[PDB]
């Protein structure tokens, strides 16, 4: 039960669309009829910020530019109109079963 | 005292929303709706008014609707199963214009179709309506039938009639149906004057579109409902406070003709038209129709500020989804509803007093748009005379806008399951759980140690 | 909500610490809690989890038997004790709260054995660092 | 359709639970159904048809609900009777509210909203205390 | 993820337990003679109701009807007997019928201390029907007729 | 080769009685209400279940389900009625409704010593309806009176 | 093939029932019989 | 290898009309049995 | 296991609701379908089996 992410790093300009891919080796469906996979981010010195939970259910205080979807074994994010503020490290976390585990970790930054 | 004990109560007033199977109930042939297969009804309910409670309702989530549609679709199958397939008839045939003295609407066709497996020449004559056929090879007299390429045509059994009949849906013991008796209701939200019943009020099944025929009426005033009025992609259902008479008829006589295609295979058609060929038509009071619209328009503005309210005809095309349609007594009529929808009511404010609206007859019906399964309906020998009550409208609003503060409403929908929504908007199915627990006072009373 | 850590520092291998977390602004006894771990310049690692009623508890294999996490539902605090620390335990440790609160353990009547539901996270504390090794 | 009590609070409703007494239906309805059971012969000759099938399934469902609800009362040693008691101390872990509030200004249904995650256990403690133990204690007395 | 608590005995938990103690788990067995989908869930009931509906037109739905009816018959097949005997449950009850040693002589200190229910059951299989009938007539004979007469003044 | 023992009177043997004697065997009668195949019935029951595995048939097969459900319902109907009357267990249950001589006035001695249940049925059949109703009222008033 | 001892095997079969059997092998279906009786040292205490 | 897939060449009446359509489709050797010795039929 | 199946479908009308699906043409190197097994581990498997046999 592991989880991997691509790209390792992603350089996109302000207003440019972007995406993040996280694949699980194990089925993510939960016994309540939904999947157990969350995403979030942190900047240097900062702590993870829940971005979206239960795939499509984005978290309160998060822009609509953040979307995502996937199969019962892997999921991806898409960020439209990436903002200059949207830099930092992004992770995914599988909570389908113990131990809790995380994706490899991706770094989003700007390109110039 | 302050030491508390569990106590158990049975028959407590607690219910939960749930889905269950509805139980059909009711009062010399069988009919498509074999309501004699449903249980003889309670002659006198047994309905209970509840005190001091409210209940949330939602007529666009209530799956009773889905069950009804499912049910009727399967019923048609049960009437059509043991009936004659008409595959032999899908041949190229030649046909001539009937000397009708409209103008080619009915054609006298002839065909050579070997009936028995034997080596036979079988040139037979039969009558069709323009809608039933497709011309072959441009300027010629050859025709084929409209559905043969993709679908199997099955003839409706002659002794089994359409015959809409009042049906009740009861709930099985342990279940109960809540009913919002709260006069005036937009279809979604909390209802206050709530009662409960063991079974629903009679619903008559009906195959129809654009206009609702013989349904139930609103108590006081005309009401309008829609899942989301600002979303024009949603349909609009209008229920009238008072019905409007409409009569229809087939003004000629017909001779039944059978054709023995094969073993147990009697195909029926019309052997002769007796009397002049007059156009099938309906009649409706122009004044009544006008005044109902007045009332509707008022409500439309109540929903939509103060705008330009328009009634136009639909976008055109396929008669089955575009024209007004209904089954009268086994025959299928399609009318040009434009006559009813050709005006505007944008602010405070022709020919004859009644509108005569002609229609077309189609013998090959594609019920529920089921690809592969086409149904054929036999003639019933003329003298066709029906009357009905328009009790509501199926309207939609045009997408986009012409920036004129104008909202155009037109005959629409197309999904027959809305027909049911216009009768089921009061009901909700729940289930009751008798069992519950509660704290002291009291004690079991036992011997220790 | 208020979520802060307290009691970090540096110790030698074989030593032990009691890293606590102090919280407020919510019904603490209804929220199961997490401890997470991030080694310097590396990604995240779950370490341990403790149920809202403080009965149920699980650990990661690498820490199982050395770490012991407890609760005080009256004072609104977590206590992550870590015994017999190893050099590689040098890391940032952080207190976090579950996103979806669970009720009481759902008991199934077919040998359900009281199940507890666990979900994601929604509040991370600041974190602190526990460093391990002799010098 | 015995839900008249739904418009009141638990106190009051508790005075009408015994007033309801007469089953929520069934009983005399089954007697009316006996008349319909005679008719069923016609509905047998009818052959297999949708509505008929639904009806069969509806009967099965109704009965299943009835017995499931009854079962527990039997196992609990309470039978019925509409109101019985059991020697299970009300563990305050479940709830902690003044009796005045529990019985007054408390719609019965609404109350259930707050008991649901505890009902399951409550049944267990009833079982494994009330009947598990007491049943023996009577025999144990009868041994002497 | 899902964490786990503790027994709370469990279904058939006493299957291999010495009858003396196993006799105190009767609540568990009785609780589940109509189930296997317990607790709302609450997606399991939703699914089952969905299949019970959708499949109402076909053989597989019929096979579910078959199974459901079977369950009920088996239940009532036992309730009937418990009703007829003066043993409306109550998990246990005693009769007036004296144990006829012909069935088994075995000592109670062997029975209640070193034997499972199944071992015990093997030994009384052939006497089951006889035993029932004797309980039945004992129930009626006098305990009900004389009972009626005990209120006769 | 099968030998035969003694009774142990079986199904409906009591019909020859004589209601005085018919108070016996009430269990013998009642016990078979839910089965014509009572007991393991090796080489029968096995086939009974085997047959129910063969319910891929339509019409015919389903008739057996109807039968089984109606049997269950018939049973339960009676059980509900007894529950209502406060006769949950079991065989004999006295009420507090005094016998209305209008229904019948034959000597008590005639009834129990020289009369058969079948006859008794025929004699008071026309009053069954209201007898039951009155019994219900008794228990109804007892619900409230015993408070 | 006993002519020289040894054993000879072929990738045979016989039915898909073995395909199932390969995964169903450790399962049983058991009917529960909830009712049973036993001796005790207790009367019923019926008045007579 | 050779003789693995054959491309006929067959006659079929479309629906019920005077159109015996000459038509072709691919088949695998395992699906077909030779007619008239080694003829192409 | 694999099959060089770079081919396209072809629909052929037979009759009423009777669409015949077949292969129109294979477009590419027609090679025979096949599987590949590592041997090695396979042989090791056999070694385990013969011990138990
Ligand atoms: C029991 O049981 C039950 C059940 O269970 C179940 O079942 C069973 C049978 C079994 O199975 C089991 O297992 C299961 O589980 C349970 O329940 C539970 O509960 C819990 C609790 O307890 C809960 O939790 C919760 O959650 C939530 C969430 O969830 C929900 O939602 C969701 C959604 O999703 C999504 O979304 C989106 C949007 O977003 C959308 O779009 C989408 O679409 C969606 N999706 C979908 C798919 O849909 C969902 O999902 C879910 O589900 C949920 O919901 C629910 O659901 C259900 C179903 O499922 C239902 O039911 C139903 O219903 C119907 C009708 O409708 C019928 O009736 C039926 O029958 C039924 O069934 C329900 O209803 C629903 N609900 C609703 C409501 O609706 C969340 O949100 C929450 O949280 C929140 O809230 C809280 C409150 O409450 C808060 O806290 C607070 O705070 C404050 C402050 O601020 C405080 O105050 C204070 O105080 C002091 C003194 O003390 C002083 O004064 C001071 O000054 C003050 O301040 C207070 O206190 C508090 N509170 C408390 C209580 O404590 C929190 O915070 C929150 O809020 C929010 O948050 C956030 C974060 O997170 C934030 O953000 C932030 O912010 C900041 C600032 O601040 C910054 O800005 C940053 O940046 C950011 O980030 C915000 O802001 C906030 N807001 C505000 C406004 O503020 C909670 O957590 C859960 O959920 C449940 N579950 C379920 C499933 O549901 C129970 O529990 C048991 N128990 C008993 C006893 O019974
Ligand atoms: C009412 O209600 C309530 C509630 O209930 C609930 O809910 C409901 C609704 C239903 O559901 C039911 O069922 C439930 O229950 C109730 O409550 C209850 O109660 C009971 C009683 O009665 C109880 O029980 C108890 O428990 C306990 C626990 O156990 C566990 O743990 C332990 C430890 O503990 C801990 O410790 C620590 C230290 O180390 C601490 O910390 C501290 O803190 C402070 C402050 O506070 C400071 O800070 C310091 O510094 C520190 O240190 C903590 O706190 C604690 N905790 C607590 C909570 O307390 C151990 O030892 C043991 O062993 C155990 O363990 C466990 O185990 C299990 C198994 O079995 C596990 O699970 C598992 O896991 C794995 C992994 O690993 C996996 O996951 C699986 O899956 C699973 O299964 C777990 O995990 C574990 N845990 C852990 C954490 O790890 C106990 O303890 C107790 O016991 C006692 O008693 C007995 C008699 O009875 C005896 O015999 C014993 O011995 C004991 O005693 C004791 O001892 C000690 C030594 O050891 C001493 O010291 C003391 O003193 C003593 N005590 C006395 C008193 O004396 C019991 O059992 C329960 O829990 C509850 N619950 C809850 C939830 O909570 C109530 O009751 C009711 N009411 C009435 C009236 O009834
Ligand atoms: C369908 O059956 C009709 C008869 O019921 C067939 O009509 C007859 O068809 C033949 C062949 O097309 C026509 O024959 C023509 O006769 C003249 C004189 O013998 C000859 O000069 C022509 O070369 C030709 O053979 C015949 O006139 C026509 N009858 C009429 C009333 O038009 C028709 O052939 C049948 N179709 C099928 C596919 O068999
Ligand atoms: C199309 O429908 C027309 C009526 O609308 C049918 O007309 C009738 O057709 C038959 C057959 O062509 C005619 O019968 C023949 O009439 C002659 C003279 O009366 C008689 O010698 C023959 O024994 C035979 O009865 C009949 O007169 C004609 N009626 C009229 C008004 O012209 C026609 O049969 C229908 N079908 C076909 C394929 O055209
Ligand atoms: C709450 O809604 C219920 C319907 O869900 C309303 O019930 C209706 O109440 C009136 C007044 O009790 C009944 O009318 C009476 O009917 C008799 C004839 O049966 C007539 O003699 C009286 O002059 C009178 O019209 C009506 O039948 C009853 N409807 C049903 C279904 O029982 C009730 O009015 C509603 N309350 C509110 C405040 O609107
Ligand atoms: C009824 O449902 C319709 C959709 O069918 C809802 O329409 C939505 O209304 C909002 C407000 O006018 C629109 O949001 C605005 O959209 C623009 C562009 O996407 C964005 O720039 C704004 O920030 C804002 O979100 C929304 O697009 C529109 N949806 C569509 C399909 O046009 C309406 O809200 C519904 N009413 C109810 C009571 O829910
Ligand atoms: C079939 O009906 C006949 C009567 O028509 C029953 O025969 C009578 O049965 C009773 C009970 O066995 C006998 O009564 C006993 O007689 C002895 C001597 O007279 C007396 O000591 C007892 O107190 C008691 O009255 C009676 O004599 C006998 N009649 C004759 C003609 O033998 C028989 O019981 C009925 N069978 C069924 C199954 O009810
Ligand atoms: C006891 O019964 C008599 C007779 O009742 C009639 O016969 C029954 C079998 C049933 O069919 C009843 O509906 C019949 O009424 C009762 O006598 C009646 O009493 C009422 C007054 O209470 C009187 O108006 C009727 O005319 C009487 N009937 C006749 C035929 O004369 C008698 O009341 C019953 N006793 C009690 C205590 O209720
Ligand atoms: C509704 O139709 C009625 C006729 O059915 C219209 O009433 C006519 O109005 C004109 C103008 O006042 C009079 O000449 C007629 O005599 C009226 N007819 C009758 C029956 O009184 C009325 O105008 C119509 N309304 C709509 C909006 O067109
Ligand atoms: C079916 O195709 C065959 C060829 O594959 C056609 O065969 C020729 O058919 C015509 C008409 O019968 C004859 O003139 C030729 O002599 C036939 N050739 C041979 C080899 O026999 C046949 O025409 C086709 N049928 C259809 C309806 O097109
Ligand atoms: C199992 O297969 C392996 C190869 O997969 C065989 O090992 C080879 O053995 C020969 C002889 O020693 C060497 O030439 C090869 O280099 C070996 N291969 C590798 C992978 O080391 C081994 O002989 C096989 N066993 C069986 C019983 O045939
Ligand atoms: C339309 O005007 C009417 C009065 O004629 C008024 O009641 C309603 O508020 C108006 N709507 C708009 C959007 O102003
Ligand atoms: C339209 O007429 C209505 C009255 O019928 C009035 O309320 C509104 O002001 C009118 N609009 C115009 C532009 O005069």
């Amino acid at each position: 039960i592991v989880m991997t992410q691509t790209p390792l790093s992603l350089s996109v300009t302000p207003g440019q669309p972007a995406s993040i891919s996280c694949k699980s080796s194990e089925s993510l469906r939960q016994s309540n009829g939904k999947t157990s996979l969350y995403w979030y981010r942190q900047k240097p010195g900062q702590s993870p910020q829940l971005l979206v939970f239960e795939v499509s259910n984005r978290f309160s205080g998060v822009s609509d530019r953040f979307v995502g979807s996937g199969s019962g074994t892997d999921f991806t994010l898409r960020i439209s109109r990436v903002e200059a503020e949207d830099v930092g490290f992004y992770y995914c976390m599988q909570s389908k079963d113990f131990p809790l585990t995380f994706g490899g970790g991706t770094k989003v930054d700007l390109k110039r | 005292t302050e030491k508390l004990w569990v106590t158990v109560y049975y028959g407590v007033p607690v219910w939960k929303e749930a889905t269950t199977t509805l139980f059909c109930a009711s009062d010399e042939v069988h009919n498509v709706w074999a309501t004699h297969a449903c249980v003889p009804t309670d002659p006198n309910p047994q309905e209970v008014v509840l005190e001091n409670v409210t209940e949330h309702f939602n007529m666009w989530k209530n799956n009773m609707v889905e069950q009804m549609q499912e049910d009727i679709i399967s019923l048609w199958d049960q009437s059509l199963k043991p009936c004659v397939k008409l595959t032999p008839l899908c041949v190229t045939l030649n046909c001539k214009d009937v000397n009708a003295t409209e103008r080619g609407e009915i054609k006298n066709c002839s065909f050579n179709i070997t009936t028995s497996i034997r080596d036979e020449v079988q040139k037979e004559y039969a009558l069709f309506y323009k809608l039933d056929v497709v011309p072959i090879d441009n300027n010629n007299t050859s025709y084929r039938l409209i559905s043969c390429d993709t679908s199997v045509i099955t003839q409706a059994c002659p002794k089994i009639s359409f015959e809409p009949i009042p049906i009740h849906y009861c709930a099985p013991a342990g279940f109960a149906i809540l009913k919002c008796n709260d006069k005036t209701f937009n279809g979604k939200g909390p209802c206050k004057n709530v009662s409960t019943v063991q079974c629903t009020h009679g619903i008559r099944p009906v195959v129809s579109t654009q206009l609702l025929l013989n349904g139930s009426l609103a108590e006081e005033e005309v009401v309008i409902r829609s899942d989301n009025f600002t979303n024009n992609a949603k349909t609009i259902i209008v229920q009238l406070k008072e019905s409007v008479e409409i009569n229809c008829t087939r003004p000629n006589n017909n001779t039944r003709k059978s054709i023995h295609i094969g073993p147990g295979r009697a195909f029926y058609t019309t052997g002769e038209i007796i009397g002049d060929i007059r156009q099938a038509h309906c009649n409706i009071s122009r004044a009544k129709w006008n005044d109902t619209l007045k009332q509707i328009v008022i409500k439309l503005r109540e929903q939509f500020e103060n705008k330009t309210i328009v009634f136009n005809h639909s976008s055109g095309g396929d008669p089955e989804i575009v024209m007004h349609s209904f089954n009268c007594g086994g025959e299928f009529f399609y009318c040009n509803s434009t006559q009813l929808f050709n005006s505007t009511w944008n602010n405070n404010t022709t020919e004859g007093n009644t509108i005569t609206l002609p229609c077309r007859i189609k013998q090959i019906i594609n019920m529920w748009q089921e690809v592969g399964k086409a149904m054929y309906a036999p003639p019933i020998r003329g003298q066709i005379r029906c009357s009905s009550n328009i009790t509501g409208l199926l309207l939609t609003r045009d997408g986009g806008i012409n920036e004129n503060g104008t909202e155009i409403f037109r005959p629409g929908g197309g999904d027959m399951r809305d027909n049911w929504r216009s009768e089921l908007y009061k009901y909700k199915v729940v289930k009751i759980e008798p069992l519950g627990v509660a704290p002291t006072k009291a004690k079991r009373r036992v011997v220790q140690r | 909500v208020q979520l802060v850590e307290s009691g970090g520092g540096v110790v030698q291998p074989g030593k032990s610490v009691r890293l606590s977390c102090v919280v407020s602004d919510f019904p603490f006894s209804k929220y199961p809690m997490y401890w997470v771990r991030q080694a310097p310049g590396k990604g995240l690692e779950w370490v341990a989890a403790i149920s809202g009623d403080a009965w149920h508890v699980v650990y990661s294999n690498s820490v199982q038997g050395r770490f012991l996490v407890s609760r005080d539902n009256v004072k609104n605090t977590l206590y992550l004790e870590m015994n017999s620390l190893k050099i590689e335990d040098t890391a940032v440790y952080r207190c976090a709260r579950m996103f979806q609160e669970s009720g009481p353990p759902r008991l199934d009547r077919w040998s359900g054995r009281n199940y507890y539901y666990y979900s994601g996270m929604d509040v991370w504390g600041q974190g602190t660092t526990v460093t391990v090794s002799s010098a | 359709g015995f839900l008249g009590a739904a418009g009141s609070t638990m106190g009051a409703a508790s005075m009408t639970l015994t007033v309801q007494a007469r089953l929520l239906l069934s009983g005399i309805v089954q007697q009316q159904n006996n008349l319909l059971r005679a008719i069923e012969a016609q509905q047998r000759m009818l052959q297999l048809t949708v509505w008929g099938i639904k009806q069969l399934q509806a009967r099965v469902l109704a009965v299943e609900r009835y017995l499931g609800d009854q079962q527990l009362l039997g196992i609990w040693g309470c039978s019925g009777k509409l109101i019985c008691t059991t020697a299970v101390p009300w563990n305050a872990s479940w709830s902690n509210k003044s009796l005045d509030r529990i019985w007054n200004n408390m719609t019965w249904m609404e109350w259930e909203r707050e008991i649901d995650n505890y009902t399951s256990e409550i049944y267990t403690l009833i079982e494994e205390s009330q009947n598990q133990q007491e049943k023996n204690e009577q025999e144990l007395l009868e041994l002497d």
